[PDB]
RNA sequence: UUACAGACUUAAGCAGUGGAGCAUGUUAUUUAAUUCGAUAAUCCACGACUAACCUUACCAUAUUUUGAAUAUUAUAAUAAUU
RNA sequence: AAACUCCAUAUAUAUAAUUUUAAUUAUAUAUAAUUUUAUAUUAUUUAUUAAUAUAAAGAAAGGAAUUAAGACAAUCAUAAUGAUCCUUAUAAUAUGGGUAAUAGACGUGCUAUAAUAAAAUGAUAAUAAAAUUAUAUAAAAUAUAUUUAAUUAUAUUUAAUUAAUAAUAUAAAACAUUUUAAUUUUUAAUAUAUUUUUUUAUUAUAUAUUAAUAUGAAUUAUAAUCUGAAAUUCGAUUAUAUGAAA
C-alpha cells in the first residue's frame, strides 16, 4: 500500500545520486567518477556576475544522475534570490538575466550547448533538467548551503537574536498528530469507497461453472467510481508538511522532518 | 607480594591527584613499598642530576668531602653519589638525615653495604 | 592554573629519563592492583 | 588407457589442425601464453579517469556572454595578496641565468 | 616548460598530487609499451629461438626506464591519493568509501545489516 | 527491485501487441556483495561498519518470434528505459549446417618487426 | 632463484673497456648474474652509500654481484 | 553528612591458554637510513585488506628550477571571425 | 525512548513453457505473536491478581537499527581553515640502499611435545554454505618428477563460461580398514589349538635410558620450478639430504 504506490513511499533508487546499473563494472566505476567531477564544475558554476558589486550566487542542490539504457539525465534542484529586479513591472520580459543565460546554456544554445559537452564525456545522449525551489528550507543541501556561504555575517560573532528567531519562525507549528491522523482517515475511506463500490458491483451481478474460477469484477468504472484524479493524488502524496527542523552552526548541520 | 601491592597501592592512589607531593612513610610496611617503588625513580633522578654537575662542574673539579642528602628515602642521594663518582671515592663525610619512619635507616644499612665506597675503615 | 581547563596548553620545565626495571620492580607491578588499569 | 598412444596422438593432432590450436607433442616452452594474454594497457590508463572533461578555464571561451566566478580561484588570491601586506609574503625565485 | 617527466602527459581530471600524478604517468607509458614488452618477453621466453636472440630480448627488458613496468601500478584513492586499504569496486580508500557511501554518492551501496 | 519490476512488466505489455509470446519476469538469485569498513578506534568495539550491494535479476524469455519482430521490442524498449536498469539479449539463431558467404595479432606483428631489427638480425645471422 | 631456463640476468656493462684498458666497472646493478667472462675483471659495486671494490673469481660465477657488497654494519650494543 | 537500592566490577563454576621453536607487532640498541607513530609516577607508546622495484613518507649519489594550478603580458604556429 | 520498522522463521498468492533445474529452488507481495485459554497450588494490594505446575491451541524459538545533551581522548598516514617556516629547496625526478639490522624485554598468533590420537587408503565418487571469474576463473588430456596407476608439484595445451548455465571445486572432519615409538604389551623360529587376521608353550628378540621416536620440523646443504624487466640485501613452491628445542 504504501510502498505500493508511487506517491506514498520514495523509491529506494533515489537515496543514491548515480542511478545506474552497468554489466561492465568499470564503466559504471567511470560513470560514477564523471558524476561528482561533473556536479564540482556545476558548483563553479552557479556563481555568477554581473558587474563588481552584483554578484549573484545560485545555490545548488546536488546532482541527481539518472542513468537509462539510451540517455542520462542530470536533475538537479536550485534556489536564486532575483536581487537585481525584484519590482512588480513587466521589465523582465524584455532581457535575459544573469540566471535564465546561465540555464538556457544547459540545453538550449544551439552551439555550445552544456549537454553537447556532456554528451561526449558520457558517449551518450545528456540532458540537464534545472528544477527551482522558491524556499531555502524545501531542501536540507540547498538550506545548509546558504547559511553556510550566505548568513556568516550573522553567525561569525555568535548566533544573532534575530538570525534565530528568523529560523525559528520559518514554519507555523503544525499539529503533527491532527495531520497524522487526518491522513490516515483519508486513506481509510478511499479504501472503504472501493470495497463498497465492488460489494454493490458483485451484489448487482454486474457460467455457474466460471463463476468458480474467474475474479473480473466489472467495469472499471463502476470499481473506480468516484476516484479520480482530483481528489485521489493530492491526499495520498507524503512527505508534504515540514514538522520539524535543526539547525547547527565551520559547519552547518542542517535536519528537516517532512511528514 | 599482594600486601606489600596493596601499600605501594596507596602511597601511588594519593600522588596521583593533581600537583600532588610526596610525604614520609608512616609504617614499617610503607619503608618497603617505597624501597621497591619509589626509590627506583627517585635514584634516577638524583643520578641524572649528578652526572649533570660532574659534567658541568668538570669532572675533576666535582670531588666533594662533606656530603649531606635529604629526603625520604633510604639514603638514595648516597647511593646515587656512590655509583657516580666510582667505588674508590671515600669522602670524610656522609650524613644521610632520612626523614621519615625510622626503619627506613635499617633499609639503608642494607643498601649501603652493598657499596664497596662504604666498608668500615680495617 | 595547570589544574585549570585553561591551564591544559600550559608547558612546564620537566626533564625525563629511562631507567630499566629491577626484578623487584618488576615482581612488584604484576596483580590486579598494580599492573590493572583503573578507569 | 588401452588405446595405442599412436593413435591418441593422431587424432590431438589433427583435431588441433581443424581447431587453429597450437600442436606442441614435445613439450618445450614456446612462449605462446604471452602471445595469448590480453592487454590490459587502456583499462590501466583510464584508472583516474577521463582527462578531456570540462574545465572552469574553458568557461570563459565558451559562453563569453557569461562572467564565471571561481570562488576557491578568488580565495587564493586574496590570500595571497594579504600575505603580501604583512610582509610574509614568498621569496622571490631564483633564476637559472644566475 | 619543464615538465617532470621525459614524456608529455594529460592531466587527471579531479583530485591532484605528486604522488597520483607520479602513479597516473606510469598508467599512460605502460599502455603505450604494453605491446613490445610483451614482444620482448615472447622472445626472450621461446625456447624454440637461438639463446643470442633469446639473451638480446633479455638485454632490451632489463634497458626499459621504470615507467614502463607494469608491477610499478599502484591502485592509489582518486579522491585523497592514499595507497592504503583502497577498494578496486570504488578506487576510494576505506575512509573514502565509508564517507562516500554514507552520502549516497556510491551507486547500489547501503548499510549493511 | 522496484524499477525492475516496473520496467519488467512494461516489457510484457510492449510484447503482446507486438505478438510475442513473453514469459516471466522470473527471479533470478540476487547477488549480494559486501564490503566491511573498520572505523577510527578498531577496538573492538563498535569498530566495523559494514555496506552492501543487492543486484537484483530479472529474466523475461521470448519464443516462437521472428527476428525481426524481436528487434522491434529491443529497439522500443530501450528508447522507454528506466533509471538505474540494465539488460543484457541473448538472442538464439536457427541456422543451416552449410550457409553462403559465411555467418596477426598486435604482438605477433611486432615480434616479426622486432626479428628483422638490426639488433637481432646481427646475431640471427648463421 | 632464477629458473635455469630462462637464462642469466645480463645487464648492460662496459666490459669491452675494461677487457681492453683494465679499468674498474663502477656499477650499481646489484642483481646483475656474474658471468664466466667477467672472471680477472675488477668491478666497484654500490652498496647504497658506497662502491666497494672486488675482483671476481672462479668461484664467484653465478652469483649476483649485490652478494659481495654488504649493505648493512653489524649489530652492536652498548653493554 | 545519614540511609537505601541498583551498578560496573568482582570472585565462583565450566571450557580453553600460559614454557619450546617459528611467524608477526612494539621497545631498546645499531645504522648513511634503519620513515613516522609515547613524558603531570599503577599498568600501558600497539597501522597484518599484502614494504623485492613501485608502494615511500627515510638514507647515499646524480639531476630539475613558474615546477600540477589560475591569471597577466609578450612571442610565435594554427583555425575561424572580420 | 517505546511503539513502529526491517531481517530471520512459518504460511498464502504470483512468476518459471521445471534443460540457466537447486520447484527440496529462486524473489516480489501479503499474513502471523510483544502469543492465547482453562484448571489447581502458593503468595498478594486476595481480585477481573502475580509466581507456579497441569491441560489445550500454535511453526513460533532469535536478532537489528533508534535521543539530545554533558564530561573527556585522539593528527585523522582517514578531511579542512588560518597563522607560522622552506622557495637552487624543507619543492621535483632517477639509480641503489633502508623500512627485513639484533644484546635484553613485551604483545598477539602458528606448529608441536603420541594411543578418548596421529599417519596412510577409501571411483557407479558420504554429506555444505557463502563467495569469485573482461585489469579473468581455468576443465579434461598429455609430459616430467616417477614407479603399473593413483596421489602431489610444475610444464605443455587453453574446453567451457563473463555466468541460477562453465570454471575456481569430487568440502573436511565424520565413518571403515590398516599402521603406530615408548612397550619383552613386540617380532621371529619350531610345536600347538574347537580364539586361526588368533591362542598357548619353549627358545632367541640389546643395551642405553629421565628419557626425543616411526613424536616433533626448527636450522642447514644441493638441485629444480613460479611471478616479475629484476627474487643479491629481501619473495613463494617442490625434490633429495639435514632432524634443533619441546
Ligand atoms: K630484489
Ligand atoms: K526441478
Ligand atoms: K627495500
Ligand atoms: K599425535
Ligand atoms: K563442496
Ligand atoms: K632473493
Ligand atoms: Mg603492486
Ligand atoms: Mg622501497
Ligand atoms: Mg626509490
Ligand atoms: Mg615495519
Ligand atoms: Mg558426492
Ligand atoms: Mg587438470
Ligand atoms: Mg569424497
Ligand atoms: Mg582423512
Ligand atoms: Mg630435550
Ligand atoms: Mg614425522
Amino acid at each position: 500500500g504504501n510502498i505500493n504506490n508511487k506517491l506514498q513511499h520514495l523509491n529506494n533508487m533515489n537515496n543514491w545520486n548515480t542511478q545506474i546499473y552497468n554489466y561492465n563494472k568499470n564503466m559504471e566505476i567511470m560513470n560514477t567518477m564523471n558524476d561528482k567531477l561533473i556536479n564540482k564544475l556545476l558548483y563553479k558554476m552557479m556563481t555568477l556576475k554581473l558587474n563588481n558589486m552584483n554578484i549573484n550566487k545560485i545555490i545548488m542542490s546536488k546532482t541527481i544522475n539518472q542513468h537509462s539504457l539510451n540517455k542520462l539525465n542530470i536533475k538537479f534542484y536550485y534556489y536564486n534570490n532575483d536581487i537585481n529586479n525584484n519590482n512588480n513591472n513587466n521589465n523582465n520580459n524584455y532581457y535575459m538575466n544573469m540566471m535564465n543565460k546561465l540555464m538556457n546554456i544547459m540545453n538550449n544554445n544551439m552551439n555550445n550547448n552544456l549537454c553537447n559537452i556532456l554528451s561526449y564525456y558520457y558517449k551518450k545522449k545528456v540532458t540537464i533538467e534545472p528544477i527551482k525551489l522558491s524556499y531555502i528550507y524545501l531542501n536540507s543541501d540547498i538550506f545548509s548551503k546558504y547559511i553556510s556561504l550566505n548568513d556568516m555575517d550573522k553567525y561569525n560573532n555568535g548566533i544573532l537574536t534575530n538570525y534565530q528567531r528568523m529560523l525559528n519562525n520559518i514554519m507555523p507549528k503544525l499539529n503533527d498528530h491532527n495531520i497524522s491522523m487526518n491522513y490516515i482517515n483519508n486513506i481509510n475511506n478511499i479504501n472503504n469507497n472501493k470495497y463498497n463500490n465492488m460489494i454493490n458491483l458483485l451484489n448487482n451481478n454486474n457460467n455457474n461453472y466460471n463463476n468458480n474460477n474467474n475474479n473480473y469484477i466489472g467495469n472499471i468504472n463502476n470499481i473506480y467510481n468516484n476516484m479520480t484524479i482530483d481528489n485521489i493524488p493530492m491526499d495520498i502524496l507524503m512527505y508534504k508538511y515540514l514538522v520539524g527542523w535543526s539547525i547547527k552552526f565551520y559547519n552547518i548541520k542542517v535536519k528537516l522532518n517532512f511528514i | 607480594p599482594n600486601n606489600l601491592r596493596r601499600v605501594a597501592t596507596n602511597y601511588y592512589k594519593e600522588i596521583q591527584e593533581p600537583n600532588s607531593l610526596h610525604r614520609p612513610c608512616r609504617t614499617k610496611m610503607e619503608v618497603d613499598a617505597h624501597i621497591a617503588s619509589i626509590f627506583l625513580q627517585n635514584y634516577g633522578s638524583i643520578f641524572q642530576s649528578l652526572k649533570e654537575l660532574q659534567k658541568r662542574v668538570g669532572p675533576d673539579n666535582f670531588k666533594p668531602q662533606r656530603i649531606l642528602d635529604v629526603g625520604y628515602g633510604p639514603a638514595t642521594g648516597i647511593v646515587a653519589l656512590n655509583d657516580i663518582l666510582g667505588p674508590n671515592y671515600r669522602p670524610d663525610l656522609k650524613d644521610a638525615v632520612i626523614l621519615g619512619n625510622a626503619e627506613m635507616q635499617e633499609r639503608a644499612k642494607i643498601i649501603l653495604s652493598r657499596q664497596l665506597n662504604e666498608v668500615v675503615d680495617t | 592554573f595547570y589544574t585549570h581547563k585553561e591551564g591544559k596548553d600550559l608547558k612546564f620545565c620537566n626533564f625525563q629519563k629511562s631507567i630499566k626495571r629491577p626484578k623487584f620492580s618488576i615482581e612488584l607491578k604484576k596483580g590486579k592492583l598494580l599492573a590493572t588499569s583503573w578507569d | 588407457m588401452n588405446v595405442p598412444k599412436a593413435r591418441l596422438l593422431k587424432v590431438a593432432e589433427l583435431s588441433a589442425k581443424i581447431f587453429d590450436q597450437n600442436f606442441n607433442p614435445s613439450g618445450i616452452r614456446t612462449g605462446s601464453k604471452i602471445l595469448n594474454e590480453r592487454l590490459k594497457g587502456p583499462s590501466v590508463a583510464s584508472y583516474y579517469g577521463n582527462p578531456d572533461i570540462l574545465k572552469f578555464r574553458h568557461l570563459k571561451t565558451l559562453y563569453p556572454d557569461i562572467e564565471f566566478v571561481d570562488l576557491e580561484e578568488q580565495y587564493r588570491l586574496s590570500m595571497v595578496e594579504a600575505k603580501k601586506r604583512r610582509g610574509k609574503g614568498a621569496p622571490k625565485k631564483m633564476k637559472k641565468d644566475a | 616548460g619543464n615538465f617532470r617527466f621525459p614524456i608529455k602527459t594529460k592531466l587527471p581530471p579531479g583530485f591532484i598530487n605528486a604522488r597520483i600524478l607520479r602513479d597516473n604517468f606510469k598508467r599512460q607509458q605502460f599502455k603505450e609499451n604494453e605491446i613490445l614488452v610483451k614482444s620482448l618477453k615472447f622472445i626472450a621466453r621461446n625456447m624454440n629461438l637461438p639463446t643470442k636472440l633469446r639473451l638480446e630480448a633479455q638485454l632490451k627488458l632489463n634497458a626499459l626506464p621504470n615507467y614502463m613496468r607494469s608491477t610499478q601500478i599502484k591502485n592509489r584513492c582518486v579522491d585523497s591519493g592514499h595507497a592504503r586499504f583502497v577498494l578496486s569496486d570504488f578506487r576510494l580508500c576505506r575512509y573514502q568509501f565509508r564517507e562516500n557511501a554514507l552520502k549516497g554518492n556510491l551507486p547500489g551501496v547501503k548499510k549493511g545489516i | 527491485n522496484e524499477n525492475l519490476d516496473f520496467y519488467s512488466d512494461f516489457i510484457l505489455r510492449t510484447g503482446y501487441y507486438l505478438g510475442i509470446p513473453l514469459t516471466g519476469p522470473k527471479p533470478l538469485p540476487t547477488r549480494r556483495e559486501r564490503w566491511t569498513v573498520i572505523k577510527s578506534p578498531f577496538v573492538h568495539a563498535k569498530s566495523k561498519e559494514n555496506f552492501e550491494r543487492h543486484t537484483h535479476k530479472r529474466l523475461i524469455r521470448a519464443w516462437d518470434t521472428n527476428p525481426e519482430v524481436l528487434q522491434m521490442l529491443i529497439a522500443y524498449i530501450t528508447k522507454h528505459s528506466m533509471a538505474g536498469v540494465g539488460m543484457k539479449c541473448n538472442f538464439f539463431q536457427r541456422s543451416e549446417i552449410s550457409l553462403d558467404l559465411g555467418s596477426t595479432s598486435a604482438v605477433g606483428q611486432k615480434v616479426l618487426e622486432l626479428l628483422d631489427s638490426p639488433d637481432f638480425k646481427k646475431h640471427l645471422e648463421k | 632463484s632464477r629458473s635455469v631456463w630462462k637464462g642469466p640476468n645480463i645487464v648492460p656493462l662496459p666490459i669491452r673497456e675494461a677487457m681492453t684498458k683494465g679499468t674498474p666497472i663502477r656499477t650499481n646493478a646489484r642483481a646483475a648474474t656474474i658471468l664466466p667472462q667477467f672472471v680477472g675483471l675488477k668491478f666497484q659495486i654500490h652498496n647504497g652509500k658506497e662502491y666497494v671494490p672486488i675482483e671476481i673469481s672462479e668461484d664467484m660465477v653465478g652469483h649476483k654481484l649485490g652478494e659481495f657488497a654488504p649493505t648493512r654494519k653489524r649489530f652492536s650494543y652498548t653493554q
